[PDB]
C-alpha cells in the first residue's frame, strides 16, 4: 500500500512538475525572444520573469 | 500535600494574559518590522522596473 | 571646473561631482577631494546606489549642475566623448574609460546631467556603462548591465 502509494504520488508529481516546467518554458519564452515589451505583470510574477 | 504541582499550578488568568499580550506584542511588532522591510523591496523593484 | 578629482596617492582615482545641490561621490572610490571647499563636507552614504551625498556650501550653491530625469534616446556627451542611450541603456565606443572614469557626469545637450557612471562593461565595439539615472518619475535608480565592475 506504502509502495503503490508512494511510487503512484511519486509518478504523478513527476509529470506535474514536468507539465509544469513546460507550461513555464512555453510562457517565458515569447517574452524572453523579445528583449522588448511590456510583460503582463500578472505572468511576469506567475512565472519566473525579471521585468522591465 | 495531597497533590503534586505542575508548573503551570501558579500562572494563573491574569499572568497568562500579560505574557500573552506581551509575547504577541512582540511577535506583532517584528512583524512589522519584517512586513515594512520586504514591502520596502517590493516596491523598490517595481521602482526600477 | 565644475567637477573635482578626488585623490588618492596623488593619482586620481575617481572623478566626483556636484550635481543639483548635492556633491555626489561613488562609495567605492577613496580620496581626498580637491576642493577644500569641500574636502571636509561630511557625507551621507547609500550603499543601494553606491554613492555618498552632501550638500555643498551655502556660496557654492549656485554652480551646481542641473539635472533633468527625461532623457530621449540619443546622443549626449561626456568627457571622453559622445555616449549613446538606446535601448535603456548608455553606451561609449570601445576602451574608453576605465579605473579613473568614475563619478564623472554624463550631460544632455543642453548641458545638464542625466547620469553619474559607476562602472563599465567593455562589449564588443561598444562598452554598456554601469550608472545613476533618475527614472521616469525623477526617483534615482541605478541601471547596470550584468558583470559591470567598479570602475
Amino acid at each position: 500500500g506504502l509502495c503503490t502509494c508512494v511510487a503512484i504520488i511519486m509518478v504523478s508529481c513527476v509529470t506535474s512538475v514536468w507539465l509544469l516546467c513546460r507550461t513555464r518554458n512555453l510562457c517565458i519564452t515569447p517574452y524572453k525572444l523579445a528583449p522588448n515589451a511590456q510583460v503582463p505583470i500578472l505572468l511576469a510574477l506567475l512565472c519566473c520573469i525579471k521585468p522591465t | 500535600a495531597q497533590h503534586t504541582e505542575s508548573f503551570t499550578s501558579a500562572i494563573s488568568a491574569t499572568a497568562w494574559s500579560w505574557i500573552k499580550v506581551l509575547v504577541g506584542g512582540t511577535s506583532a511588532f517584528i512583524v512589522l518590522g519584517l512586513i515594512a522591510t520586504a514591502v520596502v523591496a517590493l516596491v523598490l523593484f517595481f521602482h526600477r522596473h | 571646473d565644475k567637477t573635482f578629482p578626488i585623490m588618492l596617492n596623488g593619482q586620481v582615482n575617481g572623478y566626483a561631482c556636484v550635481v543639483g545641490g548635492r556633491v555626489f561621490k561613488p562609495l567605492h572610490v577613496e580620496g581626498r577631494i580637491d576642493n577644500e571647499q569641500l574636502a571636509a563636507i561630511k557625507l551621507k552614504k547609500a550603499s543601494i546606489y553606491d554613492l555618498e551625498y552632501g550638500d555643498v556650501p551655502q556660496c557654492m550653491k549656485s554652480d551646481t549642475l542641473q539635472y533633468t530625469s527625461d532623457k530621449p534616446p540619443g546622443f549626449y556627451n561626456w568627457h571622453h566623448g559622445a555616449v549613446q542611450y538606446e535601448n535603456n541603456r548608455f553606451t561609449v565606443p570601445r576602451g574608453v574609460g576605465g579605473k579613473g572614469d568614475s563619478g564623472r557626469p554624463i550631460l544632455d545637450n543642453k548641458g545638464r546631467v542625466v547620469a553619474i557612471v559607476l562602472g563599465g562593461v567593455n562589449e564588443g565595439s561598444r562598452t554598456a556603462l554601469s550608472v545613476v539615472t533618475w527614472n521616469q518619475k525623477g526617483v534615482t535608480v541605478k541601471d547596470t548591465p550584468e558583470g559591470s565592475e567598479p570602475w
